[PDB]
């Protein structure tokens, strides 16, 4: 049992870390044109906001699902169960 | 398309006149349209460059 509770807390590790690798260089990038359209026109910025959290709901779609997997492996372990 | 730059020309007297004569009062009544413009500014209290 020692290697299959071992190796689950290296795939959590990779699970969050590679998630949030992804999340912050994404927002960076999305974050950045947020910037450049609100100074080129400020009058839009109401609607440039809206526009970016739709953009954000499809950036973490993915990372959210890691999440919430490398939580269960830590609380619940559907390995160590030898299942 | 470039809203964020408004050129000082977009936001908030050259005269001409004849080299020789013979001209129908042509000098005189413009000469008394730039009379009765700056008269209007004189009044207003703006100072005029020509």
């Amino acid at each position: 049992m020692e290697t299959v509770v071992g190796l689950t807390a290296i795939a959590v590790a990779l699970l969050i870390g590679l998630g949030a690798l992804g999340t912050a260089i994404g927002f960076g990038l999305l974050g950045g044109k947020f910037l450049e359209g609100a100074a080129r026109q400020p009058e839009m910025v109401p609607m440039l906001q809206v526009k970016m959290f739709i953009v954000a709901g499809l950036l973490d779609a993915v990372t959210m699902i890691g999440v919430g997997i490398a939580l269960f492996f830590t609380f619940a372990n559907p390995f160590v169960g030898q299942i | 398309a470039n809203p964020e730059y408004r050129h000082p020309f977009m936001v908030e007297y050259i005269v001409v006149s004849s080299d020789r004569g013979l001209c129908g009062g042509l000098n005189i009544n413009l000469f008394k349209s730039l009379v009765k413009d700056m008269s209007g500014y004189r009044e207003q209290g703006a100072e005029i460059d020509l």
